[PDB]
């Protein structure tokens, strides 16, 4: 069965809950895309074991020309 | 969001207060008995 | 942001005889700061000192950073 | 990624308010294709490589994905 | 005003008696998918 109206509403509440990392993936495009996009884009260098093919290409990586 | 809280769910339709659906029945059911099915003509439905 | 933020870093600069920035950046909360300076802290040698970088356009990291 | 980046701060984060849930609309699948290929943060709503929406996934192929 | 009708409905599994394996499996699923995406356009179109 696919995602119910209403648990799709409550997916998208959680992903803009505070209290919580933001969630590594764009759920949906609206208004709040470049939010969506952009908040929490700087730890995934650290990390690429948690990043999707293990992949520097896909990140941030911040430095001086 | 419903007084400051964020909410996704069903509400009173007149105080906006939010309802579990396990509570719909006892909540509303009686009233959906008695304005449903054959019963006194409503005037309020028919022009007075 | 990224790269001073880990205590594991600031301690090994720190060790090696050179000034750093702790990164205010990388931490939420005044608990979460407390427990990274206490590790650095630990790695230090006696008499160690080290700093940190708050933001200033982050007016939230400053009510309780300072 | 960083390139993607630019890329929608020229196309997409530049326009005023009210042409940008039309223009999101018209380059839907376009926006879609690239944060899969390319960015940090992946279109949630995939499943084996086919886009989708939240709307048209199972229950179960959500919670496979998180 | 001497208007009678009459209709007999027949139970819709002896229509499927009458097609080969391939087009009733390839109907079914085809309905499948449809019976989804109409849940999909019924719970939406409810609560908005």
């Amino acid at each position: 069965q696919f995602l119910n109206a209403q648990d799709i509403d409550h997916f998208l509440s959680m992903c803009q809950n505070p209290m919580q990392k933001p969630v590594p993936f764009v759920p949906v495009l609206d208004r709040r895309f470049e939010i969506f996009f952009k908040k929490d884009s700087l730890w995934q260098s650290e990390h690429l074991e948690a990043v999707v093919d293990q992949d520097v290409q896909r990140t941030c990586i911040l430095h001086g020309p | 969001n419903l007084k400051g809280r964020p909410y996704t769910g069903w509400v009173d339709s007149k105080t906006k207060e939010p309802v579990d659906d396990k509570d719909v029945k006892a909540k509303y059911e009686t009233s959906i008995l008695e304005h449903s099915g054959i019963r006194l003509i409503e005037p309020e439905l028919f022009n007075g | 942001t990224p790269c001073t933020v880990s205590p594991d870093f600031v301690a090994a600069t720190t060790n090696a005889g050179y000034t750093i920035e702790l990164a205010g950046g990388g931490y939420f909360s005044a608990a979460g700061m407390t427990a990274a300076i206490d590790s650095v802290v630990s790695q230090i040698e006696k008499g160690s000192t080290f700093g940190i970088n708050l933001i200033y356009v982050n007016p939230f990291m400053l009510q309780w950073g300072i | 990624g960083v390139m993607l980046w630019k890329e929608f701060d020229e196309t997409i984060f530049n326009l005023p308010k009210n042409k940008l849930v039309p223009t999101l609309e018209a380059k839907r699948d376009y926006i879609i294709s690239r944060l899969n290929a390319d960015f940090q943060k992946p279109w949630f709503a995939t499943v084996n490589g086919q886009a989708r929406d939240l709307a048209t996934m199972t229950y179960e192929e959500v919670a496979k994905r998180l | 005003g001497q208007k009678g009708g009459q209709a007999i409905v027949v139970h819709p599994d002896y229509l499927y008696g009458a097609i080969t394996e391939d087009r009733y499996n390839e109907y079914v699923a085809k309905v499948s998918a449809r019976e989804k995406s109409a849940y999909k356009f019924f719970h939406n179109g409810m609560i908005y």
